[PDB]
């Protein structure tokens, strides 16, 4: 792949998402998927080997059929008003359709099993993509449309998704089915406050971003796609620990830790509109997500594996990966809860 | 109008209906979804056309574009794994369930 | 005529049900061909002139002819298709004497609702000027070029794209 | 005596496709280290 | 500034270096035929550089100050050993191959980022490609088991597709009497307890597999003891020498750049040497592999990373 | 009414004829040929309504953008140029 | 002393002359722009 | 049309036996019918009298959950003039998890079910009756 | 009272993992299921409504 | 919530309505805080780059610093705009709608008879 070539499906893969947000008009927001879709394949098949033209396959079938349903939607809509938006007069159905789609399309439960498989076949630079860029478009247009939602299904689809993120992480032993089930269980969270408060949608969104983004990156440092790959990284690069850990608590939504201040906000905005309920089955049914977390926690910060040998030369040679941004997000992910009254 | 949209309708769902149930191919898929595009095209453009909102036309141009575009890199996906197995079949992409 | 249009929606329906019905990637090809014939038909009887014309140049002449290369040159028909093939034929039977029924339920429960059988041959035109110049769908399609340039501009970005989209995919 | 350190035998209880296979139906192997299969 | 994307788009490409003799060649045989001699003769007779062979304290020399670690510290194997008792319940014969592959495979990067950012060729002794031949011989004699030789091929087809193989290869036939003759002339009390078995598996491996496999992708010119020691016939005829049949015809700027960048990163090289399959030969436990490690980092020039050890004589690390 | 008498009437015909004629005793070179044809008939379907868009007053706009697509659509094909995608030489 | 001579055996006096001006112009801007804030704010309020 | 489930709420418990545990049937038979077809759909069988087989053994299962679950509750409000006690419904919840303990033929399940489901149905009992709501909308 | 708590919660937690994790890379599988949700969604609208 | 509201400028960091607020000081702790998470992100790539701890990268840790404080101030004044924005909506609609925020008729303990609970 050449710079040209680099360069215009980077551009286009930038440009969706911007243009999804910045378009009044839902054809315009079609748009921005298309062309997500249309750039995203590419890296995707670049090592061109069965798995990826699999995953690849199976992306595509799945996001064209939900941005025909999107488009379906637009088209009733525009029947039945004359208007490319929606407005507090269209039929239940319709949003509801939306909503489908949109749920296909970011990976939420019942409509995820094509997530895991499809980050596993991917390398890390692009679930990197797929779980933290391919997020903000499908979750503009829904930020649009927060007063006129069904809570019911909002709910169902959260709580669904919550318990099968937790229930999958439990089982998978590698990291991108790991990271894929964590995403899942993350915008559970944010359907879950969608329709009451999106600011804390958009809050968490980017809380999950800055914890996974630098996790990906601490992966690619060593390309360790396992458990039994990471455990190494005890004698491979041991500065990474202190971080790691840190890093997966806050995921779990450890209190003294950023990543715990999302679900509590959100709890208790669920509180004020009498959501105790589902509250309590998410804030119970998140220990496993922390549970698996510590899990790895163990086999890679508080318990040495069996090592190899050819590690030595590995330790002979030096390196230069890791940029400023591992720190700086680390750091601003995992020692930022006195600053909660702003994020809020 | 009432009928024909109702039956276009129908038609895109029974389209949809044959994405959603796989029968061992993928072009029987692609061509379910581009049945679904052009059920689109078409109320779109019958609707513009019954309100007479000529700022609208462009509408149907846009889709069948991006439509184009979709079916272009679904079929050389569908090349790539007739390359690779030897059919263009579904059971052949088990893999990735480990 | 009044059961035109009501004739040709309903033709579409029953290629787009061959089409849920998977008889093979070929005669799905012949079967996308007819429902785009009847599709024109009913936009031009609609008065999309353009639009139907265009839908045959380019959906038809372009679309399903590289739907069909690819077929041939990337695709097998194997023996079993046959017997099922015939075994959905007489499905695609059934579902259409279904919809026969289905659309008689609905008459009966809603007569101005659903379909106004009664009234199949109005409710197509509801108003045009009939003195007016200036009014077709060319008028609009080209409004691209003064207003809506938007639309022109992400359409081409698209197809121009679409180059290197697929050199990369194919390579 | 001094700190127990896993062995292969604890280790290699992470080196399946799945965790916890209680189940029968999970004939499944390790994938490859390089996602390129074997052909 | 570093290789990268914004170099190559730059000006540092490569087809504009590839000079005839920017080729790289192998000068493989039996243990002790002459080619160190041959290669290096053959290096000045064509420009190109040589790069002796590859054995334990190859990255020990490679990095750092450039002298040699304690076998614990590189290898914890012994090629002496090797030939005084093999069949040991330790594990040094596959401690040992798998380490030496792994040299042989760094060295292979270090000679490929060579070549490729200057056109001046290189010429190799056994290399990646021809490594398993004492694999075999060790398994077909009971020094190693099936599942050491799993492991090993497992290595192979990570590390080896993803390189590009040599345009030359040059085989100085020699037969097993001959050799154990050399050997006893040369003289060491270590490799004089070979055997005749294990030399000739190691010639038959060489016959039967490497000649076919790589007749295929690069040019063969096979030798006897008296040809070579002439060298000129060999240097005329690979200047002679036709380069069709091989994968770097279908190479072009893009496909060197990213081939580039895995040679310079000495990391993604060795990730695959580095799978976790936990072989009671090569598995070091936690506190060996600790106290190994700890040890390391105190040494000197290695404490921390290269310009950041003023006990070497390094000024300006408050602003570097 | 014309239309479908005439298409009706060649339909027929042909069926006659050809009923008289019974009653009387894998290279990916062609599938990127036609994608780009495709990416070119797109472009035609963005194109015919030049001789309407011209009886505009935005003259200066639709100068301008019917040459960025015709513009584009080089500079796309000389890319695919480049890259040898119009070669046939296996 | 090492055999493979390396990026960082010596400063990039160019991304330290502009990290310095940048924090000095930083902080600069910061005083100028709190100062500033607070006239405003006294100007506004008496 | 929704009000089968509806005429469970209209007077208290211990009347309408009979159409309080066919409503509890046709629940338990509806989420058998769920389940069996995700069953079915993924992690098939090879027959399709296998499948439907299946089909049956859910859906029966359920609708015994259910309809033992409604009798049970009924029952003891009838022979305990407690209509708005949540202890019927735990001990309705605990014969459910008999059922399918007797169903399943483990004691684990048999248990585990009981503690389950008889707090999930005390507790829905308790907000039936202190106005807690479930998908309530935003009033923030 | 290991029995009870920790070990039921475990063998719960891993029964429902497994059956949820069971799953076999069939795109005809996965779809079916995203009909019998898409059903489920429109009855439920349709019914409450 | 508080998007569309009259006198709403788009995608505005700080508008003039906000230069009325008293700025924030240097001194104050989340500023500090700031710095301190400026430091620890230097010491942590020294430490992931295996360099000298608090002996190496003077001026990048000066950087950190520096842009650390600069965001943090403005980001401060922003959500302290925005604080007083919401007190002064609530406030208006309270006094717009005396109708639904009536003055509690407090009693005296001596009045309400309260309920004693031995032991
Ligand atoms: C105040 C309010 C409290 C609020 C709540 C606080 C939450 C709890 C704080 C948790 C902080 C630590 C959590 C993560 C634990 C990390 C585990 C760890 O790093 O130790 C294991 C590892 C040992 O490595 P080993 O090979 O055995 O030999 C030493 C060679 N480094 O160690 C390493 O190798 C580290 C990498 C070596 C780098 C060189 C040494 C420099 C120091 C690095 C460690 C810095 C730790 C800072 C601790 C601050 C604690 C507040
Ligand atoms: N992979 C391997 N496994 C076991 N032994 C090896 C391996 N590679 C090299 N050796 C040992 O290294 C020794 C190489 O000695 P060699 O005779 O090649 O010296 P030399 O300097 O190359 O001289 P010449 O080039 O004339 O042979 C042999 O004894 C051989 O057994």
């Amino acid at each position: 792949m050449n710079p040209i070539t680099l360069a215009i499906i980077y551009f286009t893969i930038f440009l969706g998402p911007v243009i999804t947000m910045s378009s009044t008009n839902l054809m315009l927001m079609w748009v921005g998927l298309e062309f997500s879709l249309l750039a995203i394949i590419p890296m995707l098949i670049n090592k061109k080997n069965p798995r990826s033209t699999e995953a690849a396959t199976k992306y595509f079938v799945t996001q064209a059929t939900a941005s025909m349903i999107i488009l379906l939607a637009i088209v009733l809509n525009y029947k039945q008003l004359g208007t490319w938006m929606f407005q507090q007069q269209t039929n239940g159905l319709i949003l509801n359709m939306t909503l489908m789609a949109l749920s296909m399309k970011l990976g939420l439960a019942p409509f995820h099993f094509w997530l895991p498989e499809v980050t596993q076949g991917i390398p890390l630079h692009m679930g990197l993509i797929l779980l933290t860029w391919q997020k903000i478009a499908p979750l503009s247009i829904l930020i649009q449309i927060y007063p006129l939602l069904n809570s019911t299904i909002i709910l169902m689809l959260a709580i669904t998704s919550i318990f099968m993120g937790a229930w999958g992480g439990l089982n998978q032993t590698q990291m991108r089915k790991i990271m894929a089930y964590s995403s899942i269980a993350h915008m559970g969270w944010m359907l879950a406050i969608l329709p009451y408060n999106p600011s804390l949608t958009l809050l968490n969104l980017m809380i999950y971003i800055i914890l996974t983004a630098p996790m990906f990156m601490a992966l690619m440092l060593n390309n360790s796609m396992t458990i039994n790959s990471i455990s190494l990284l005890w004698n491979k690069t041991p500065a990474m620990l202190t971080m790691i850990s840190l890093m997966l608590l806050s995921l779990g939504g450890l209190p003294p830790l950023t990543g715990f201040l999302p679900k509590w906000i959100i709890i208790t905005e669920l509180m004020k509109n009498n959501c105790l309920i589902m509250a309590t089955l998410m804030a119970m049914m998140a220990l496993l997500n922390l549970f698996f977390y510590t899990r790895l926690i163990y086999s890679t910060s508080l318990t040495m594996f069996p090592t190899n040998n050819n590690s030595k030369m590995m330790t002979h040679q030096t390196k230069t990966k890791p940029n400023l941004m591992f720190s700086t997000l680390a750091i601003m992910s995992t020692m930022t809860l006195p600053l909660a009254p702003q994020l809020i | 109008m009432p009928s024909t949209f109702f039956n276009l309708t129908m038609a895109f769902s029974l389209s949809l209906l044959g994405t959603l149930m796989f029968r061992s191919h993928l072009m029987s898929t692609l061509l379910c979804l581009e049945g679904m595009v052009l059920s689109l095209f078409i109320m779109t453009s019958v609707t513009s056309l019954n309100s007479n909102s000529m700022s609208s036309m462009p509408i149907p141009i846009t889709i069948l574009v991006f439509a184009a575009c979709e079916a272009a890199v679904g079929l050389a996906l569908l090349v790539k794994v007739s390359n690779t197995y030897g059919t263009d079949y579904v059971q052949n992409l088990n893999l990735l369930q480990c | 005529m009044n059961n035109y249009i009501f004739v040709l929606s309903s033709l579409f329906l029953v290629g787009c049900l061959g089409l849920a019905l998977k008889p093979s990637p070929i005669y799905g090809g012949l079967g996308l061909i007819v429902s785009g014939f009847v599709g024109c038909l009913m936009v031009l009887g609609f008065g999309g002139s353009f639009l139907g014309l265009m839908v045959f140049l380019i959906y038809l002449g372009g679309m399903l002819v590289v739907f069909g290369y690819t077929t041939a040159m990337a695709t097998e028909e194997y023996p079993e298709t046959w017997g099922s093939n015939w075994l959905i034929l007489g499905f695609l039977v059934l579902g259409v004497i279904m919809e026969v029924f289905l659309i008689c339920v609905l008459n009966y429960y809603d007569e101005v609702g659903v379909i106004n059988l009664d009234g199949l041959g109005d409710w197509l035109m509801y108003e045009v000027d009939d003195v007016g110049v200036m009014l077709e769908g060319g008028i609009g399609v080209a409004a691209m070029y003064s207003c809506a340039t938007w639309m022109m501009v992400v359409a081409g970005w698209s197809l121009f794209a679409g180059i290197f989209i697929i050199i990369e995919i194919t390579r | 005596a001094r700190q127990w350190q896993p062995d292969i035998e604890w280790a290699e209880q992470f080196s399946g496709a799945v965790m916890y296979p209680s189940k029968e139906t999970a004939h499944w192997k390790p994938p490859p280290w390089n996602d390129v299969d074997i052909l | 500034l570093r290789y990268g994307l914004l170099a190559a788009i730059l000006g540092d490409k490569t087809t504009k270096k590839l000079h005839e003799y920017s080729r790289v060649i192998t000068v493989d045989g039996n243990i002790c035929s002459g080619k160190n001699k041959l290669a290096k003769e053959i290096a000045q007779q064509l420009g190109m550089k040589h790069y002796p062979e590859a054995g334990i304290q190859y990255s020990s020399t490679t990095t750092g100050d450039g002298r040699p670690l304690d076998i614990e510290f590189s290898g914890s194997c012994s090629l002496e050993k090797f030939y005084d008792d093999p069949k040991s319940n330790d594990g040094n014969s596959y401690r040992l191959q798998s380490w030496l592959y792994a040299s042989r495979l760094l060295q292979y990067a270090d000679a490929l980022e060579h070549l490729l950012s200057t056109g001046q060729g290189v010429v190799l002794e056994r290399s990646i490609y021809s490594d398993f031949v004492f694999l075999e011989a060790m398994y077909n004699q009971g020094y190693i088991r099936k599942q050491c030789v799993d492991h090993y091929n497992e290595i192979k087809r990570l590390t080896l597709p993803e390189y590009l193989p040599p345009h030359a290869v040059i085989y100085i036939d020699v037969p097993v009497p001959e050799v154990q003759s050399r050997i006893q002339k040369k003289g060491d009390p270590h490799e004089m307890k070979v055997t005749s078995a294990y030399l000739q598996d190691i010639e038959n491996a060489y016959k039967k597999t490497f000649l076919p496999k790589m007749s295929e992708m690069c040019e063969v010119l096979v030798y006897d003891s008296w040809e070579a020691e002439d060298p000129t016939k060999v240097v005329e005829d690979i200047e002679y020498l036709k380069y069709n049949k091989g994968p770097w015809l279908k190479q072009d700027d893009w496909t060197f750049h990213y081939l580039r960048m895995l040679v310079q990163d000495k990391t993604e090289v060795l990730n695959y040497t580095t799978i976790p399959v936990y072989l009671p030969e090569i598995t070091i436990g936690a506190h060996q592999g600790s106290r190994i490690y700890n040890s390391f980092r105190e040494l000197p020039g290695r404490k921390y990373a290269p310009g950041y050890n003023a006990e070497v004589g390094d000024k300006w690390i408050w602003l570097k | 009414m014309n239309l479908y008498t005439v298409i009706f009437i060649n339909i027929l015909l042909s069926l006659t004829l050809i009923l008289v004629a019974f009653w009387l005793p894998f290279s990916m070179k062609f599938f990127l040929v036609a994608i780009t044809f495709l990416l070119f008939d797109l472009e035609i379907a963005l194109l015919l309504p030049l001789p309407w868009a011209i009886q505009t007053i935005k003259t200066s706009t639709m100068m301008i953008m019917a040459f960025i697509l015709v513009t584009i659509l080089s500079l796309g094909l000389a890319y695919e140029w480049t890259q040898k995608g119009l070669e046939w030489t296996e | 002393f090492y055999v493979r001579e390396p990026v960082n055996a010596k400063p990039n006096w160019l991304a330290v002359g502009l990290s310095v001006g940048a924090s000095v112009f930083m902080w600069i801007y910061l005083i100028q722009t709190h100062n500033e804030d607070v006239l405003e704010y006294k100007r506004r309020n008496g | 049309v929704k009000r089968f489930f509806e005429s469970y709420h209209e007077v208290p418990d211990g009347t309408q036996c009979h159409r309080k545990t066919y409503i509890t049937t046709a629940l338990g038979g509806i989420c058998g019918i769920i389940g069996s077809a995700y069953s079915v759909s993924l992690n098939p069988a090879d027959s399709t009298l296998e499948a439907v087989a299946r089909v049956g053994r859910y859906t029966f299962t359920a609708a015994a959950i259910g309809a033992m679950f409604g009798l049970t509750t009924c029952v003891s409000a009838q022979v305990r003039e407690k209509p708005d006690d949540p202890l019927n419904y735990f001990i309705g919840g605990c014969a459910g998890g008999l059922t399918l303990g007797a169903r399943t033929h483990s004691y684990g399940t048999a248990a585990m079910g009981c503690v389950y489901m008889g707090t999930a149905a005390a507790l829905f009992k308790i907000g039936k009756l202190e106005g807690w709501e479930l998908f309530p909308t935003p009033k923030v | 009272l290991e029995k009870t708590i920790p070990k039921s919660t475990s063998t719960l937690h891993t029964n429902m993992t497994t059956l949820t994790t069971n799953q076999k890379g069939l795109i005809k599988l996965y779809f079916m299921s995203f009909l019998i949700n898409i059903i489920l969604i429109i009855i439920l609208y349709s019914i409450n409504l | 919530m508080m998007n569309g509201r009259p006198g709403h400028e788009p995608l505005k960091f700080l508008p003039d309505e906000a230069r009325s607020l008293p700025p924030p000081k240097l001194n104050d702790p989340r500023l500090v805080y700031m710095g301190l998470l400026g430091y620890c992100t230097g010491l942590m790539d020294n430490m992931l780059r295996m360099r000298p701890v608090m002996r190496a990268g003077l001026h990048r840790q000066l950087l950190f610093v520096t842009s650390f404080v600069f965001a943090g101030y403005f980001y401060l004044k922003r959500q302290n705009y925005l604080y007083a924005v919401k007190d002064h909506d609530m406030f208006g609609y309270i006094k717009l709608h005396p109708e639904d925020f009536p003055e509690k008729e407090k009693k005296t303990y001596a009045e309400i008879l309260e309920p004693f609970h031995p032991v």
